[PDB]
């Protein structure tokens, strides 16, 4: 599902997908943040099964996002061929940036 | 040398009073010998368990049930091995060892407890694996004004909901 | 065997509960020292053939770096395994002269059996050394192991102080915990401490929480 | 329909047929006398196991039997109200109505009611319940309905003062 | 293990011990009268029983109408009629053996093949 | 938030229901403890290096669970033995030799006999006993017994000392009878195996219902339970949640209660955010202790006089 490899060969994606895909096909740059995210996620998957033993899916949480995306879908209207327009630097900056800017707790110090 | 004196004389007496008589009574003195002898090597008479071992090899030969023992133990089945063998529950006799296994398999099969066992269907569908092997159960809980509850529970993984 | 067995085998992991004990409340212990196996430790501190000698094995430890680098203030502290099945008052008087000599603050003890209170009336003397006394039956698991306990961490006086001017509150209202709480034996720890806690929680995962020992 | 009527009457005389030669293997003491419990404790779990095999069985049977415009099946998988167990018991049969788990307890001497002869756990003995609510009852079916129905009348009336006193 | 009776006054008989001749000799606290006893057994406690499913037959138990009538026969007097009936013992573990009395034979007998 | 919480707890109580002790009376017992249970139960896993091996079970069991004499006590008479080293008993004459090869007793024999079936179904062979009941006195009762390996075990026993004879003799085989241990650990009583299984994460990284087997029980000890061999220390949990604070603490004891009251709500009628019951549960253990909200409970604290 989720391994991705600019430059090997196996999980590479296909650059039909991406217009700005073709030529990244190689990069150090762009591989060392797949791969550091990668890591990011692996680590959180064993603390989430070090945190449950079981192995439930289903958990209270809020907002969902199953449902928030497919409107998103079906309101902008995504076809079935169009590459996007995305970079892979712009998502995943985007979402440590989304990541910082959820704030709960209001302060300034170490503790809080 | 009061203990090496005793068991050699516990063994010259359960030794003559055999139907096998001993004519090689030196043999027998020598067998008598080797079996003190490698009955100390467990205690050499400075442990408690000396005695137990003793009381355990001497009721076996004086039990008759059985006195095929006697025999055995004249015509073969060394002395040395009989300490380090422990085999009491194994020897004298084979009956009484079909009984005790019996009664082990009774044991370990009545210390078992209960199993209610859910009789499953497909009707419903569960909803953390979403399969139809419901561990379905039917009982009433609230007050007059309704019929029962619905209750379910998935077997397939253990998942418990309920039906409005 | 009869229970001679199983008496050193209970001997074997209480040594090992005290050992985890002294290293995570913080003083220089090799990790892998609490791993020695319990022939090892059978061959090792048995005389002839299933005798433990308890006197001997008692050992002497010291805090780490890190142990200097957060507080200024630990001596070394040193341990005691009687052989005696009751504790005699003279015994034990020898054991906290001894503690005096050898200049230690902490006093960890190990009964095999009940203390006369004879010997508890002195228990407290000589400030500021403190003394205390361990069942074996008592150390025989390890309580932080159990899962369900979460994990338990020290503070200082400054960070203490630090937590109070932040979230406001004045010593009172934070909520307590019983200084003749097992985890707080297990800790050490006295009156005026402030402990920090951390359990897996099931909407955040990772969770702070604060006790104040009372 | 008529046809399903019988099967369901089978069904149930099936059922009976197994209870009795259980009922046979114990009376000739030969059992396996299952572990945990006692023996006539999984006597009662047998006979309770086969009746509610029997019982929801024959709902099985009636509801697939049961047309696609009937108004009451679309009722109820159309949602509102009632259900499965609601068609199958007002229409096939009851069960074994009880108190407390335990089957209709020896009230009276060597029996359950004094209008049995002695020493009887067959499936009238005790009281499970045969039929159906519309071709009508036994009076022995209607005391032990009464007898399910008044038991859950007084716990009732107990839990909502207590429950009342621990919210409070 | 019963309680005998000096037959001189009847009263419960207590054992007492010879002092040199070394035997159980019953001797009345009441009367002089005194008795060796058969055995050395005295006192018995018996934690355990499983007894009384059977007994309390009377010669005209059919005679009641309330029982229950079948055809097993009597493997006496081989006439199918009968009377049947459960345990007269009511423990929480007693068992669903039958007792199975005859008119004809005047017999119990059971159904178990054990 | 206390408030809603409270509303929200206290709903579905109305809709319960009343083996072991559920609902109402269950449900108040646990909220307002009542130092005592009315179920001792305990739960026990194994060692995990033992998955199914179920005579590796009964050995923990037969080494947990408490008996008596009378556990193993059926016939138990008294005799009139005059002879010291000759017995009356025509079938107990071969143990005299057996015994003999401490004169000044009387010539009074108690005798006991036990089950087969019901002494080796918990691992322990009569020689053992019999020194068990030679050692907790050694000097008043000379004590002989036979072998295992007879058709009906027996023990002889006498008191020795250098008329009144009966009253004494039973007085002391009803203390025998009531007091002498054996093994395991008292105030525990029957334990069954049922056949768990346990969500577990498969080598090849998924997951998979493996089966394994567990301990129930019908007593309530936590001192010493951990300490017998072959025993997971960590994973063993009771309901009887006064005893996990007192032997583990206070975090792990409100951890451990709501864990109990969760079951006990979740048996019907679920469910209910986490937050309203871990709320209530920590407010419940936030004075270093347990306290259950009586008239003399929560009430007698440095509270506002008013409330
Ligand atoms: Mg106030
Ligand atoms: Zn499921
Ligand atoms: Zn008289
Ligand atoms: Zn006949």
């Amino acid at each position: 599902r989720y391994r991705v490899d600019l430059l090997n060969t196996d999980h590479t994606l296909d650059p039909s997908l991406l217009e700005s895909g073709s030529e990244i096909l190689g990069d150090l740059k762009l591989q060392v943040l797949l791969d550091e995210e990668y890591k990011q996620l692996v680590k959180d998957r064993k603390f989430l099964r070090e945190v449950f033993v079981d192995g439930e899916a289903n958990w209270p949480l809020p907002v969902n996002i199953r449902r928030i995306i497919q409107n998103a879908q079906q309101t902008f209207h995504i076809d079935h061929t169009k590459p996007s327009d995305l970079t892979i630097k712009d998502i995943v900056l985007g979402v440590k940036d989304l990541q910082e800017n959820l704030l709960v707790l209001r302060g300034k110090n170490e503790i809080i | 040398h009061k203990l090496r004196d005793q068991v050699l004389k516990a063994l010259y007496d359960v030794l003559a009073k055999e139907s096998e008589h001993p004519p090689q009574s030196i043999l027998h003195t020598a067998k008598a010998i080797e079996s003190e002898m490698n009955k100390v090597n467990n205690c050499d008479t400075n442990e408690a368990a000396y005695k137990a071992r003793y009381r355990i090899i001497y009721s076996n030969v004086i039990s008759k049930n059985n006195p095929d023992l006697k025999h055995k133990i004249a015509n073969g089945d060394i002395t040395p091995e009989f300490l380090a063998t422990c085999d009491a529950k194994d020897l004298a006799p084979a009956p009484l060892k079909q009984k005790i296994e019996e009664i082990a398999k009774q044991n370990l099969y009545n210390a078992q407890g209960a199993t209610i066992e859910r009789s499953v269907t497909d009707r419903f569908t569960c909803g953390k694996c979403k399969e139809k092997k419901v561990s379905y159960y039917q009982l009433q809980t609230r007050s007059a004004d309704e019929p029962l509850t619905t209750f379910c529970t998935c077997e397939a993984c253990g998942n418990r909901w309920k039906f409005s | 065997d009869q229970e001679n067995e199983r008496n050193i085998s209970r001997l074997w992991r209480a040594f090992r509960t005290v050992k985890e004990m002294v290293k995570d409340r913080g003083y220089f212990i090799t990790q892998e020292e609490v791993e020695l196996p319990l022939e090892d430790f059978k061959a090792k501190y048995c005389d002839s053939m299933g005798r433990p000698q308890r006197k001997m094995m008692s050992f002497q430890a010291n805090p780490t770096e890190e142990s200097i680098s957060k507080f200024p203030d630990m001596g070394s502290l040193w341990v005691e395994f009687c052989d005696e099945p009751s504790v005699g008052v003279k015994t034990m008087k020898t054991f906290v002269i001894h503690i005096q000599e050898k200049n230690f603050q902490t006093g960890i003890f190990v009964y095999q059996n009940n203390i006369t209170p004879s010997a508890m009336k002195l228990v407290p003397s000589i400030p500021p050394a403190t003394i205390e006394t361990f069942n074996e039956a008592a150390l025989v698991v390890n309580i932080t192991h159990h899962e369900l306990v979460p994990k338990h961490i020290r503070l200082s006086s400054d960070e203490k102080r630090e937590l109070l001017k932040r979230y406001r509150l004045k010593e009172s209202q934070l909520p307590r915990i019983q200084r003749a709480d097992p985890v707080a034996l297990y800790l050490g720890l006295k009156r005026g401490e402030v402990v920090k806690i951390i359990r897996k929680s099931e909407t955040s995962g990772r969770y702070a929480s604060y006790r104040i020992c009372m | 329909d008529g046809p399903t009527m019988r099967e369901i009457t089978e069904t149930i005389a099936e059922a009976k047929k197994k209870v009795l030669d259980v009922t046979k293997e114990a009376q000739a003491n030969l059992l396996t006398a299952k572990h945990g419990m006692t023996l006539r404790e999984s006597f009662e779990d047998n006979v309770v196991r086969f009746l509610n095999e029997a019982r929801d069985k024959a709902g099985r049977l009636a509801e697939v039997n049961l047309k696609d415009l009937n108004n009451v099946k679309q009722m109820v998988m159309a949602g509102s109200k009632g259900s499965f167990i609601n068609i199958a018991q007002m229409s096939a049969c009851v069960g074994q109505q009880s108190v407390e788990g335990k089957r209709i307890a020896f009230g009276f001497v060597d029996r359950t009611l004094p209008h049995f002869s002695k020493d009887d756990y067959s499936p009238e003995s005790k009281g499970f319940v045969e039929n159906s609510y519309l071709r009508g009852l036994t009076p022995q079916e209607f005391f032990f309905h009464a007898m399910g129905g008044r038991e859950g009348l007084i716990d009732t009336a107990v839990k909502t003062a207590e429950t009342g006193y621990i919210q409070r | 293990t019963t309680f005998r009776f000096c037959r001189d006054c009847n009263n419960m008989l207590y054992p007492r011990e010879d002092k040199e001749n070394n035997r159980l000799l019953f001797e009345c606290r009441t009367c002089s009268y005194v008795e060796e006893a058969g055995s050395p057994l005295v006192y018995r406690h018996e934690l355990i029983t499983n007894i009384g499913e059977t007994a309390g037959v009377v010669q005209d138990i059919g005679s009641d109408p309330t029982l229950p009538r079948s055809d097993r026969e009597c493997p006496k007097c081989h006439s199918r009629e009968n009377v049947f009936f459960q345990s007269q013992q009511r423990r929480k573990d007693t068992s669903m053996v039958l007792f199975f009395v005859c008119l004809s034979c005047s017999h119990i007998f059971t159904s178990d093949q054990k | 938030v206390g408030v809603l919480a409270a509303q929200s707890i206290g709903e579905p109580a109305t809709q319960m229901t009343l083996k072991v002790t559920s609902g109402v009376p269950r449900l108040k017992e646990i909220l307002n403890v009542a130092k005592n249970m009315k179920t001792p139960s305990l739960t026990v896993y194994l060692e995990p290096g033992h998955a199914a091996d179920q005579e590796q079970a009964k050995l923990i069991r037969s080494a947990i669970e408490h008996t008596t004499l009378k556990s193993v006590t059926i016939a138990s008479e008294i005799y009139y033995d005059p002879d010291p080293r000759s017995t009356v008993i025509p079938e107990d004459e071969e143990i005299i030799q057996l015994h003999f090869s401490f004169d000044q007793q009387s010539p009074w024999l108690l005798r006991l006999e036990l089950d087969r079936a019901a002494m080796n179904d918990k691992d322990l062979t009569m020689g053992q006993v019999g020194e068990r009941i030679k050692q907790t006195f050694k000097n008043d009762l000379f004590v002989i017994w036979s072998e295992d390996n007879d058709e009906k075990l027996i023990i002889r026993c006498r008191v020795v000392r250098p008329a009144e004879e009966d009253h004494m003799l039973k007085k002391i085989e009803n203390t025998m009878l009531e007091n002498i241990t054996l093994r395991g650990v008292e105030n525990i009583e029957r334990v069954v195996m049922m056949k768990y299984d346990r969500k577990v994460p498969s080598p090849t990284g998924e997951y998979v219902k493996e089966p394994e087997w567990v301990l129930e029980t019908d007593g309530v000890n936590l001192s010493e339970v951990m300490t017998v061999p072959g025993i997971d220390p960590t994973r063993i949990y009771t309901n009887s949640f006064i005893d996990i604070m007192e032997v583990l603490g206070i975090e792990a004891g409100r951890a451990a209660l709501y864990k109990e009251v969760y079951n006990v709500i979740a048996s019907d009628g679920s469910y209910v955010n986490y937050r309203h019951m871990a709320l209530l549960v920590d407010v419940m253990t936030t004075q270093g202790g347990l306290t259950s909200v009586t008239r003399h409970g929560f009430n007698r604290s440095n509270t506002g006089a008013l409330m």
